[PDB]
């Protein structure tokens, strides 16, 4: 403060200006090359066709996931990094205790070739693999989804059924209550053992808990995020012997510690 | 060339030390909002003298990536999510072409398995979901089905389609007329005149829904959301 | 040895220079400046004979790294004190001349040290692949070795040549002898650590992480001083004659 | 306006100080 | 009942981080590895040196370690995660070893490669499974949980299924891909200054708020 | 898929220096070792290589003769490590290197004591 602050804080501003000024000369000296970073224009949540996406309160939505258009989000839900769920000429419905895995993509169509085009509904505690496709199609409740599947419109999911991992589900088929469906072109592998089922459930339960630490972190300001960068450095490593011969115990602070509920016990 | 990488790299050295200097006085005023950790991500990334070539008619989601020399012709749309990375060779996208959410159009990354092949997509071209193009052409009005991959020296010819999820094998050439899906990718069928309408329609559809969204993504950002953003607590 | 080995890593880079500095500094005033005489050249004459050969066996023994430097350590106070033993103001000028270039060299080899004790070094054979992981510090690594084992025109070079020339000129081939074998010997297990950076082809990796500033910044200082050294050491040669003659006039 | 932590002016004040005097030590000799 | 929040962000100016703790669990980035700006890392993720990650690619450490080695390459649109264990009784983390070529495209949860294989673009390895030094998967293939590719082998298939064996030029040819893929990541690390000079975006955009 | 991870899987229990017997896993072609580091039985930081090289018998186990005359005899630097690296420099004679022994499907059941782990990190 006082005199002395004023002064630095000019000399600040003089040095500040010369500092673009070389920025600008080398900008220059590139040939004008270089294609600028600029304001990050992505928006998470985007209107179209008068049309706004409903997500409940307590939904982890990435900040680089795409919710567009005519979308429904359920109680519980979480939609994952590099997500696209574009609801621009169709509706998109996700129920509660759902979770959409990351770089998945979920569309729907304004008509089909044949039949009736149908809205992309997917159900209550389902789970959906990293980089799926979801196209114009119903996914029932506790179903799972396997990471790269292909789902086509008008394919029907049922209750406690399972797409495999890499499955091709060509358009209209239909996956009964109970089997485990795979390949390319996807077809009846075996029935779903119960144990499997409680897999399910789990796997979708694990997703609830998993969203909320990631939905935490990905909301923080900048102010928390150097307050949690300085105090994780500060508790990297530790010297127990010096700290017991100065009769003390540091203690892990709680904005470091994970609930237990995500931890591998 | 050689001369002006040279000069391309001592304007870093310049830029590095104005940066450095902006620091500095920002420094001694108390600021830290440079330690703010900013997406990096450019819509349209340069390569050294390698870079986009966008019309001013064509829609780019601004979580695409093109980088490098990439080509993208009026009325055709790159959809988010999209990568689409020209370095070792060029990538050059036709007029009227939807490039579909999730897509990936790439070259070779290196010439150890030969010489790297460039990716061609002619007019009107539909690419589906997910799919994955490399070092392959797509001639005009020929659909690609979603969550397809088409390996270097891939032609698929005018008319042709590739059935989704299908796994078309290097050098395999797809003929007119001809639909072709599976892994590996073989004929299914020929294709019907009624798909053709839904080939051309489909495609113009997609740039009017193209024209939707560019001008949803161009209106100007919220101030009410960034004071919301920085009034956090 | 089982200090070196089973201190603190810093504590052992510093036992290992200053106080050698300060100890020849009161050897130097206490017998030199002093007269039992010709008993007590004979005392580091054997001592010297004796420390050259069981510094480069039971070095060449080591399989870990500061056990490997120490016996090295105690060889080249073998190499040093046959300057102490020779009587004449050269063999005096020569202690010196080895006690810096000793130094010098030490301090590079535990600042590489200490950089890799961040990943936990333990063995010779943990510097596998290193000049894959990271080139320039092998190479740096390399020629802190080679300059251990004398390879001209390295620094190292020096202490070699002064200990022939007094084997020589003082009159003694059996120490000419002793030098030959255990430099060679002492060449054999530098040039070991070489072959495990650059030779080998192991099955697991240790990826070492990158060493601080003030560290490069010594390493580089002490690696230019290394390979350069002979180009143009007249300043040290100058200060050591004058320290020489200093202690009688 | 003002930078307002007095320390690190006092800093910034024995940095300048340091250069100035560096500077004119080595002229004045 | 949807019950939306009226606070919930629509647009974030500062966009996706690239690192996101997780706790204390810190991704892990060597100072010569090429992390493309919009990448996610996640928890606990290790990249090593030389290594490189493309655009569009996640990885998520939140259930099991993940590592990427010295000199490997995890190309665009990959997705690397993990789970608590694999059917296999084995531990669970992801291990990348090095000399490693993971296609575009590729998706990977709790398997180990082992060094000196490529993965074919658009491929699948499942929970457990494991390919064997110097292995080649053809695109598209597909391993399920807990199975294995054999070393010096060519793979492809849905499911994945033996081709022929390799011959030592093939098996030579590897590592020179992993350096190659190296060699050009280096040109995108040269694009990046140290810092950005966004934040003088957002100063200005600040200041025409007030 | 014709070739699984369980073609390779070797059975194995591991009596912990309290003394109680757990079961663990390792692949065949992989050393001891590793089954061992799999579940913190031995600590993988103290003994990072498969190589004689770098050890100090942190990997020591003690095996009953039964499975002994199932492994390869002790070579010269085996028991050179073993009974040097023995507080007593007294060679235990049912004393092994985990990093010298190469699981197989032979050792399939193979009953393993894994005695208090002695210092290895050199200040
Ligand atoms: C805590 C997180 C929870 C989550 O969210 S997990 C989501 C990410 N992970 C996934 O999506 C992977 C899901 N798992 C799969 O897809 C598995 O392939 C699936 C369906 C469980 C089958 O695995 P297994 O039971 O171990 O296989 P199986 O014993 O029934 O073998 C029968 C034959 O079918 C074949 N096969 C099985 N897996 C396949 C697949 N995905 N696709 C295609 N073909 C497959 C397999 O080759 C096997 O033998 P064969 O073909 O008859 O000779
Ligand atoms: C003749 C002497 C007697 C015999 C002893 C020989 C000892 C060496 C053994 C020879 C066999 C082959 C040795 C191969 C080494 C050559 C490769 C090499 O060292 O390249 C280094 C280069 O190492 C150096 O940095 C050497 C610097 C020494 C500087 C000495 C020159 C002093 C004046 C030059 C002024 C500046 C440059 C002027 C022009 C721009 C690259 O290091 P990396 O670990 O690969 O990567 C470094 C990281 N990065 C490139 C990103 C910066
Ligand atoms: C790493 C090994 C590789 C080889 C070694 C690298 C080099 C090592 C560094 C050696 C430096 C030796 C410095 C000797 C001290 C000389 C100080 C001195 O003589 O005083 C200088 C002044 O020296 C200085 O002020 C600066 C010293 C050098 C500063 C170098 C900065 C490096 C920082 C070291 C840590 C980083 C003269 O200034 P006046 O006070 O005006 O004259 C006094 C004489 N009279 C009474 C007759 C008037
Ligand atoms: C318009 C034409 C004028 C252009 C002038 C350009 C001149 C610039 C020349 C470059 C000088 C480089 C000096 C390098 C030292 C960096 C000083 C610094 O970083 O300032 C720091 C610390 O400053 C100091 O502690 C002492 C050094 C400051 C003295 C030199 C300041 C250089 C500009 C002079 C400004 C004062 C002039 C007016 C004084 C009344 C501010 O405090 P903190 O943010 O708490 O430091 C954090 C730690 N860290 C160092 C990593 C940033
Ligand atoms: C370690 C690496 C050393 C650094 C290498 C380069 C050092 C060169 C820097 C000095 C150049 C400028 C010198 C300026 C100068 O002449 O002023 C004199 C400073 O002396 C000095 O600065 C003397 C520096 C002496 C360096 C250390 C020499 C060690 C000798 C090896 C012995 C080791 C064995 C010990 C048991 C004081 O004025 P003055 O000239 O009147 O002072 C002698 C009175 N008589
Ligand atoms: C095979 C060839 C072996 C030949 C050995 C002959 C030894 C006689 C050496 C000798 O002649 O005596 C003097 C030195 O002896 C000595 O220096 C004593 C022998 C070496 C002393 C230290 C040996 C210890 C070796 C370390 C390992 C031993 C482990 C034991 C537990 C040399 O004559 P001169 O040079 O003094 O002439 C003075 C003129 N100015
Ligand atoms: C003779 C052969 C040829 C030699 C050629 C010599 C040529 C002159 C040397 C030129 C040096 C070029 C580099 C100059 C710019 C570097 C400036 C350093 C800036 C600095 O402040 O470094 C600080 C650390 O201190 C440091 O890192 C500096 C201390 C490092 C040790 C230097 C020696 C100090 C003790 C003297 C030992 C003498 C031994 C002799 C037996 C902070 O660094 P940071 O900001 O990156 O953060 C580090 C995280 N904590
Ligand atoms: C105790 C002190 C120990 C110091 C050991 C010697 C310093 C370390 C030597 C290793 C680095 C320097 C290598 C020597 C440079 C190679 C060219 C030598 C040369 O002839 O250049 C002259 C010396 O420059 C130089 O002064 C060399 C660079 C400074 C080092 C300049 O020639 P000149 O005419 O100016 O000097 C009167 C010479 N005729
Ligand atoms: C392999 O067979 C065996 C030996 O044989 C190498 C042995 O010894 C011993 C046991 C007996 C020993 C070790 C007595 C030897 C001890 C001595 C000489 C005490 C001195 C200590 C050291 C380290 C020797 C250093 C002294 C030297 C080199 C010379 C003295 C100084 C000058 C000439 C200036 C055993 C069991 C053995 O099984
Ligand atoms: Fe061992
Ligand atoms: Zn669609």
């Amino acid at each position: 403060m006082g005199t002395l602050g004023r002064a630095i804080y000019t000399v600040g501003n003089w040095i500040r200006g010369t500092g673009q000024a070389l920025d600008r000369v080398g900008s220059l000296l590139q040939g004008s090359h270089r294609i600028e970073e600029h304001l990050s224009r992505h928006r998470t949540l985007m209107n179209v066709f008068d049309k706004s996406p409903l997500v409940d309160k307590d939904v982890f939505v990435a900040p680089s996931a795409s919710v567009i258009g005519d979308v429904q989000i359920g109680k519980g839900s979480s939609i994952w990094y590099g997500c696209v769920l574009r609801g621009d000429v169709n509706n998109i419905s996700v129920g509660s205790g759902t979770n959409i895995q990351d770089n998945t993509l979920v569309h729907v169509a304004k008509t089909n070739i044949s039949g009736k085009v149908l809205p992309t509904l997917i159900g209550d505690n389902v789970t959906v693999g990293h980089s799926a496709v979801i196209h114009g199609c119903t996914v029932e409740d506790d179903a799972f989804v396997g990471m790269g599947a292909t789902l086509l419109d008008g394919v029907v999911v049922e209750k406690h059924a399972m797409v495999a991992a890499g499955s091709l589900v060509k358009q209209n088929t239909r996956i009964p209550s109970g089997e485990v469906w795979g390949g390319n072109p996807a077809k009846f592998m075996r029935k779903l053992t119960d144990e499997e089922i409680v897999y399910i459930s789990q796997s979708a339960k694990n997703y609830i808990n998993l969203a909320q630490i990631h939905a935490s972190e990905n909301s923080k300001s900048f102010e928390q995020i150097e307050v949690e960068r300085a105090l994780r450095k500060k508790y990297a490593r530790k010297d127990e012997d010096y700290d017991s011969m100065l009769g003390i115990t540091r203690e892990t602070p709680p904005e470091l510690i994970l609930p237990d509920n995500v931890l591998p016990g | 060339g050689t001369l002006g990488r040279a000069f391309y790299s001592v304007g870093f050295w310049i830029r590095e030390t104005g940066q450095a200097l902006d620091r500095l006085g920002c420094r001694l005023q108390g600021k830290n909002y440079f330690r703010e950790q900013l997406s990096r991500h450019r819509t349209l990334m340069n390569v050294f003298d390698k870079a986009p070539i966008v019309d001013k008619e064509a829609f780019v989601a601004p979580s695409a990536s093109v980088i490098g020399d990439v080509h993208i012709g009026r009325g055709s749309s790159i959809w988010y999510g999209c990568v689409l990375r020209g370095d070792v060779n060029t990538v050059s996208v036709g007029s009227g072409t939807n490039i579909q959410d999730n897509s990936l159009v790439h070259v070779a990354k290196s010439n150890l398995s030969g010489k790297v092949h460039p990716t061609i997509i002619g007019d009107n071209v539909t690419i589906g979901h997910s799919a994955v193009l490399h070092g392959c052409t797509v001639e005009d009005e020929t659909f690609i089905g979603m969550g397809a991959t088409l390996l270097d020296g891939v032609v698929v010819e005018k008319h042709g389609m590739v059935a989704a999820g299908a796994l078309v094998r290097q050098n395999t050439r797809i003929p007119s007329g001809e639909v072709w899906g599976g892994n590996p990718a073989r004929f299914l069928r020929k294709l019907t005149d009624e798909e053709i309408a839904f080939i051309s329609q489909s495609a113009t559809n997609y740039s009017n829904l193209a024209q939707a969204h560019a001008a949803e993504n161009a209106k100007p950002l919220n101030v009410i959301e960034f004071e919301k953003v920085l009034r956090k607590k | 040895p089982d200090i070196y080995e089973g201190s603190p890593t810093p504590v052992t880079a510093f036992l290992s220079i200053a106080p050698k500095i300060s100890i020849f500094a009161n050897i130097l005033r206490v017998f030199i400046y002093g007269s039992y005489g010709a008993t007590l050249q004979q005392i580091f004459f054997f001592c010297s004979i004796a420390s050259m050969i069981l510094g480069a066996l039971a070095a060449m023994a080591q399989t870990k790294v500061k056990r490997l430097l120490a016996y090295s350590s105690i060889g080249h106070v073998g190499y040093i004190c046959i300057g102490f033993s020779c009587g004449t103001i050269e063999g005096i000028q020569s202690l010196l001349i080895g006690i810096f270039i000793y130094a010098l060299m030490t301090m590079d080899a535990f600042a590489i040290v200490l950089a890799l004790r961040q990943t936990r070094v333990k063995y010779i054979a943990d510097l596998g692949a290193l000049a894959k992981t990271n080139p320039i510090l092998a190479i740096t690594f390399s020629i802190t070795m080679f300059s251990y084992a004398g390879i001209p025109p390295l620094a190292g070079f020096c202490s070699k040549f002064y200990l022939f020339f007094a084997a020589l000129g003082c009159g003694a081939y059996f120490l000419a002898l002793v030098g030959v074998v255990t430099s060679v010997i002492g060449c054999f297990y530098y040039i070991r650590l070489v072959k495990r950076m650059f030779f080998d082809t192991p099955r697991t990796w240790i990826l070492y992480e990158p060493m601080d500033r003030n560290k490069s910044l010594l390493l580089a200082m002490t690696s230019f001083f290394i390979t350069l050294f002979l180009l143009y050491p007249s300043p040290l040669f100058s200060v050591t004659h004058q320290m020489a003659l200093s202690l009688y006039l | 306006k003002v930078s307002e932590d007095k320390n690190r002016n006092y800093a910034v004040v024995a940095g300048v100080v340091a250069i100035v005097g560096s500077i004119g030590w080595y002229l004045k000799a | 009942q949807v019950t939306p929040s009226p606070d919930r962000v629509k647009w974030d100016y500062r966009g996706q981080r690239q690192i996101i703790p997780l706790g204390q669990w810190l991704p892990k980035v060597a100072v010569d590895a090429y992390v493309a700006p919009n990448v996610v890392l996640a928890g606990q993720v290790t990249v090593w040196d030389g290594s490189s990650v493309w655009n569009g690619a996640v990885l998520r450490g939140d259930l099991n370690k993940i590592t990427v080695g010295f000199c490997s390459n995890v190309q665009e649109r990959c997705v690397v995660h993990a789970a608590w264990s694999s059917p296999t009784g084995l531990p669970a983390q992801t291990l990348i070893d090095r000399y490693v070529t993971v296609g575009a495209y590729s998706l990977l949860r709790s398997c180990t490669i082992e060094p000196e294989c490529i993965i074919g673009q658009h491929s699948i390895l499942m929970e457990g499974s494991l390919v064997e030094t110097r292995s080649i998967l053809e695109a598209g293939s597909v391993l399920p949980p807990g199975r294995r590719i054999p070393s010096g082998e060519l793979w492809g298939g849905n499911p994945a299924r033996f081709i022929r064996t390799l011959t030592n030029e093939e098996t030579l040819e590897i590592p020179k891909l992993a350096v190659a893929i190296n060699h050009l990541s280096g040109d995108y690390f040269s694009e990046f200054l140290p810092y950005s000079t966004i934040y003088l975006e957002v100063e200005k955009f600040k200041k025409s708020l007030g | 898929g014709s070739k699984k991870v369980s073609d390779r899987i070797v059975k194995l229990s591991a009596i912990d220096p309290d003394g109680y017997k757990q079961d663990i896993i390792g692949l065949s072609g992989q050393t001891l070792l590793r089954a061992l580091t799999h579940t913190g039985l031995i600590d993988p930081a103290s003994h990072r290589l498969d190589d004689i090289e770098a050890c100090s018998a942190e990997c020591e186990v003690q095996i009953a003769e039964e499975w002994l005359e199932k492994l390869p005899p002790r070579t010269y630097d085996e028991e050179y490590v073993l009974k040097r690296s023995s507080r007593s420099r007294i060679l235990n004679k049912h004393s092994r290197l985990g990093c010298q022994v190469v699981l197989t499907q032979e050792l399939q059941g193979m009953v393993v004591a894994v005695p208090e782990a002695k210092p290895w990190d050199i200040p």
